[PDB]
């Protein structure tokens, strides 16, 4: 029916998506060789959203891997569920950006994104009625930020009346891998404010604290973080793949959650998330799900909403549940903590239910809250960017490649008006 | 992706003898050149099962080259690669740059061209030289001049040996270092300093070797290079390339001088009684008791740092460890840079070579940082170079070769100008 | 604003009848696509490959093929009161030009009379349809009126409200 | 002998110097003109559809 193509950029995007296709294929019962082995008819009836039957029970994922280094692509086909992707979908450069956003947006982008667009165009016309596009990338890298950024801009010029998601991890001062993170973040977000339909703000700090306290893991490699992110992404699209009492497509959530067109950066959470010592001691009820859902520490972004107010919030529930519990729980969590919600919008929480849980659990949830606390992140990177730019450090790879001085001044100005308009609407 | 490594001078090709030794012992190749795909960055395959390194040894004196022609690796190196002159520059920068250099560097160039042509995705070059001599200084700078005009956009990793402050073997080396830096400044993209007294102190204290020769020095240098190319050779949880250091570590096109260090340099006995984890090696990479250049970053301020991690290392603790470093106050970063780190983790541990004095360690860290303590060393060189230049000692040899008094004064004021440049960025 | 329009119609009706006969070249009541090219040649403008077919297509809506004087008044009135109709105006312009012509090369200051009748508008709005200035006159022809009117209608048509909307500030 | 060797190298160096490709730059220029023509052609057609 409605179809979503998948686009993974850079190293972070590629590895996030690899675990994503593994988890999804397990939900629909496709083995790593790409054949159907499920039992229920509910699994076979909605695999056209993410796959195409090739020949004789061969279901291939509708995904496009794109980056600038061969190591990532080889690491995809090596691991399991690596043999399911069509090899033509490996659009692929060779030289590399080197964490230089200009090289990802002006130097190397000019020779790859045309090739990327051919594969993307083929995957859009391969399906009938597009629901939207799904892009997983970072904001601190070069080949994920710049390459994915220019791709997003060109795509919105081609298919403008279609939805678009960008799952993006953002950098933070405590988890600081690259040195030019602020230059990449502020310019990348400057493009996201005018191109993306809605963006989902992620960051690595929150992922580390989820695996520290909630999951109580000892050695949380990147496989577990990608495992966490994949559960959230599968949750946002369960409504398209399984029937339920209250369905909510991507368009339904965006039109309902975004009160003003430029304010489309979200904070995400997921429930339930429990450690192996406490997976036995818990119950599975809607209120138990709700408090662990709205918890401050359980946000999958390191921006505490309790420093500000909620504008809108959304809940996507999965499993056999009673809709009265759904509605009364949203009403109670809004009445006790009444100051944390915006005032000139009553009933700031939209909720929906789907009748198919993730495999291995009786009942789960997914939270999408559009709060006003996100301006902290924009200031936290803006001051670092201004601190660097007022002495032109690290600028010659930017100005020597094609940027001028006015682009950084444009970035600050757009940065400053967005944090100012967040401040007004709060 | 490929990178070729060129070696100039007595110290240069001796360093190569340890590097290619380490390489074949890591990729399981016998010294004759046959296995009993990741080797593609350094070795090209004949197609008959023989692997040949991407390297050219060249110098002006045939002594150090011809023991290599008859060691164990007689059959590993292609004969044309091992270039050799007929007579030495003899610790005379001008003699290596104008008299004898002008005949030998053109042969090296039309050789290095077909090494690059055999390559496909050339990442860059990386050069090895000691500035105290005449070959590594003179034709080294001449070779870098002609390399910049040929390629330009390709990285040129200069792993240079600067003369030690107090421990020195030659007497005209202050002249050679100043004139060489004058061109190493505007040609090398990323130039790493490797002193000799610092490596001497590491082998004395850490390796507890009280009688070290040049063999152990070259051994640990190869270890740092191996730790730096593992990200290019092998896959890790978080990798970087050689084009990453060009952007992430040098804020201005003339400030490219990095302090290197490595950890843990530990003997065979401490490892048995001691514990290895990520936090303590993240600490040990920063203390000045493990640096490779006699300077103190405690006197300077950091611009940006880089961290190679090898072995069984997860990414959660490298972040936690670098966080603990920033919250400490013994070392401080420049005001303009809020974030000053570039981290990287790779899966393969460092292999060991039999006969070396490096233990088999479970994990290791290779740190490459940039600071302003490097400004103190350059100033320290200027005092004793200017000390003798005014009275015109030893000038008659260089000017007799065909130079004049002009290039001393103009090279002197250029590096003097660099002193002022370092002081103004630190403020 | 009605008085300007009613008075204008009272006088232009007689001009219109002769304008019609003059456009016809066969001495009949029907205006063929053939005649339109002849008229443009008189104006001194050239049609494109398919312009005439569109011109004949859009105007006629009670029968198919050639046009008739009855269709012509229907067109005239609908287009004249069309203002917020977003309706076609391909063949209205050529006839209004011919009627507003009495010099047999075009008209100069009479654009303002055309403009005021449509709306009082503004001197700046006049600087939109063409570049005429109050003191200076110009030479004009068929070429420079039809093209500018056609382009203006395309320019207004494009603008619509998607994310171009602007709400009062908080 | 050495003068002749040097002279040949200069002649080789002069041959190698990149030279402007007239037969190809004009192609690029003509391609951009047709591209821009189609953009304006496209906007009129979109107007017609509305
Ligand atoms: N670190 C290190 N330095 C060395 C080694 N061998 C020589 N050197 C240094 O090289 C410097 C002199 O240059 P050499 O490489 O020996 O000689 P050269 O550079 O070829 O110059 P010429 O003697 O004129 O040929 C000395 O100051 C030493 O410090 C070595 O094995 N390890
Ligand atoms: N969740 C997750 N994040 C990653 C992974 N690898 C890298 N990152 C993040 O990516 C950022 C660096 O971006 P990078 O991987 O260089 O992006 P790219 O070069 O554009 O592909 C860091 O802040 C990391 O937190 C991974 O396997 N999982």
């Amino acid at each position: 029916m409605r179809e979503i193509v998948h686009i993974q950029g850079g190293q972070c995007g590629n590895q996030i998506g690899a675990k994503f296709w593994e988890v999804v294929s397990d939900e629909h019962g496709i083995d790593p060789t790409g054949t159907y082995h499920g039992d229920s008819d509910l699994q076979l009836e909605r695999i056209n959203v993410y796959f195409n039957e090739a020949t004789g029970g061969r279901y291939v994922p509708r995904a496009i891997l794109m980056d600038l280094e061969p190591g990532t692509m080889d690491s995809v086909r090596s691991g399991p569920y690596g043999q399911i992707f069509r090899p033509d979908n490996f659009v692929f450069g060779q030289t590399g950006a080197g964490n230089n956003w200009a090289k990802g947006h002006y130097t190397e982008g000019a020779e790859l994104i045309d090739s990327v667009l051919d594969v993307v165009r083929k995957e859009a016309e391969s399906c009938d009625c597009l629901q939207g596009f799904q892009v997983c990338h970072s904001l601190g890298g070069g080949t994920g930020s710049g390459m994915g950024t220019l791709l997003i801009s060109k795509i919105r010029e081609e298919y403008p009346d279609r939805m678009m998601l960008t799952f993006s991890v953002v950098p933070s001062p405590k988890v600081s891998d690259t040195v030019v993170e602020p230059y990449n973040a502020t310019l990348s977000v400057h493009q996201l404010v005018e191109n993306a339909d809605e963006c989902m703000v992620l960051d690595n700090e929150a992922l580390y604290d989820i695996c520290f306290r909630t999951l109580k893991l000892t050695t949380p490699t990147f496989g577990d973080l990608n495992h966490l992110i994949s559960a959230v992404m599968s949750g946002i699209t369960c409504c398209l793949r399984f029937p339920g009492q209250l369905n909510a497509d991507l368009r339904k959530l965006a039109v309902n959650l975004i009160p003003f067109p430029r304010l489309h950066f979200f904070m995400v959470g997921f429930t339930p998330l429990t450690s192996r010592g406490s997976q036995q001691y818990r119950a599975l009820t809607v209120p138990e799900l709700t408090q662990q859902m709205w918890d401050a520490k359980n946000m999958m972004c390191a921006a505490d909403p309790r420093h500000g107010r909620y504008l809108t919030a959304s809940a996507l529930f999965r499993g056999r549940m009673s809709t009265k519990e759904v509605d009364e729980q949203m009403l109670n969590v809004q009445n006790k903590n009444s100051s944390y919600f915006v005032e000139w919008i009553p009933n700031n929480v939209k909720s929906s239910v789907c009748d198919i849980p993730p495999k291995g659990l009786k009942m789960s949830a997914t939270f999408i809250g559009n709060s006003t606390a996100i301006q902290e992140m924009f200031k936290r990177v803006s001051e670092q960017f201004t601190a660097m730019f007022r002495r032109k450090a690290f600028l010659h790879w930017y100005t020597g490649e094609g940027m001028d001085e006015m682009e950084f001044t444009e970035a600050e100005s757009n940065m400053n008006d967005l944090v100012s308009e967040y401040q007004q609407y709060q | 992706r490929e990178v070729i490594s060129i070696h100039i001078g007595q110290a240069g090709i001796q360093v190569g003898n340890a590097c290619w030794e380490l390489y074949c012992l890591e990729h399981g190749i016998q010294p004759d050149g046959q296995m009993p795909d990741a080797f593609n960055t350094f070795f090209s395959e004949t197609g008959a099962g023989k692997h040949v390194p991407r390297c050219i040894f060249l110098d002006l004196e045939p002594t150090v080259v011809d023991e290599v022609r008859t060691g164990t690796y007689r059959q590993l190196f292609h004969p044309e690669q091992l270039i050799s002159g007929k007579e030495d520059a003899a610790n005379n920068f001008a003699r290596g740059h104008y008299t004898i250099g002008k005949e030998i560097v053109d042969l090296a160039l039309d050789r290095i061209r077909k090494l690059a042509d055999n390559c496909t995705g050339l990442q860059g070059f990386l050069v090895f030289n000691a500035v105290g001599g005449g070959t590594g200084s003179g034709l080294g700078s001449l070779l870098l001049e002609r390399l910049s005009v040929d390629y330009g956009k390709k990285s040129k990793l200069g792993f240079t040996v600067y003369p030690s402050p107090q421990v020195s073997t030659a007497v005209v080396e202050p002249y050679n270092s100043v004139l060489s830096t004058h061109s190493l400044l505007e040609h090398t993209d990323v130039a790493v300093m490797l002193d000799n007294e610092a490596i001497y102190d590491i082998c004395r204290r850490s390796l507890d070797i009280e009688r070290p020769t040049y063999t152990n020095l070259n051994r640990l240098i190869a270890q740092v290079i191996s730790s730096l190319t593992a990200s290019l050779r092998f896959d890790g949880a978080l990798n970087v390339d050689i084009t990453e250091f060009q952007t992430n570590l040098v804020p201005y096109p003339r400030i490219h001088f990095m302090l290197s260090s490595y950890a843990p340099i530990i003997s065979a006995e401490k490892a048995y009684h001691e514990q290895l984890s990520v936090a303590e090696i993240t600490n040990a990479a920063f203390e000045p008791a493990s640096m490779m250049v006699k300077c103190d970053p405690r006197h300077g301020k950091y611009m940006a740092c880089c961290l190679m991690y090898r072995g069984d290392v997860v990414p959660k603790d490298v972040n936690a460890s670098v966080a603990t470093i920033k919250t400490k106050r013994t070392i401080q970063f420049v005001d303009w840079c809020p974030t000053g780190f570039k981290c990287g983790i790779n899966y393969q541990p460092p292999t060991v070579v039999p006969g070396g004095d490096l233990a088999k360690v479970q994990r290791a860290v290779c740190m490459i940082s940039n600071s302003t303590a490097i400004g103190e060393i350059f100033s320290r060189l200027d005092h004793k170079f200017d000390l003798m230049y005014a009275k015109r000692a030893f000038v008659h040899w260089y000017v007799g070769e065909g130079m004049e008094e002009g290039e001393f004064s103009e090279a002197r004021e250029d590096l003097a100008a660099l002193e002022k440049d370092f002081e103004e960025v630190g403020a | 604003a009605a008085a300007r329009e009613r008075y204008a119609r009272k006088n232009e009706q007689n001009e219109l009848e002769r304008a019609f006969n003059t456009i016809d070249s066969k001495g009949d009541k029907k205006i063929d696509a053939e005649e339109l090219t002849e008229l443009f040649l008189r104006l001194g403008h050239k049609p494109k490959r398919g312009e005439v077919e569109d011109m004949i297509w859009e105007v006629d809506e009670d029968c198919d093929g050639c046009i008739s004087l009855l269709e012509f008044q229907t067109l005239y009135t609908r287009c004249r009161d069309d203002k917020t109709g977003y309706e076609p105006r391909g063949l209205f312009n050529v006839v209004e030009f011919v009627m507003n012509d009495k010099n047999n090369q075009g008209f100069i200051t009479l654009e303002e009379a055309m403009q005021i009748m449509y709306l009082r508008y503004g001197r700046a709005e006049l600087d939109m349809q063409l570049e005429q200035v109050f003191g200076t006159a110009d030479l004009n022809s068929g070429k420079i009126l039809t093209l500018t009117e056609f382009l203006h209608c395309l320019h207004t048509n494009q603008v619509k409200q998607l994310l171009n909307r602007v709400t009062a500030k908080t | 002998n050495v003068l002749n060797k040097q002279r040949d190298d200069t002649t080789d160096a002069s041959r190698l110097t990149p030279g402007e490709l007239s037969e190809e730059q004009a192609y690029i220029q003509q391609l951009q003109d047709e591209m821009k023509q189609i953009d304006e052609e496209l906007v009129e057609a979109e107007a017609k559809n509305r």
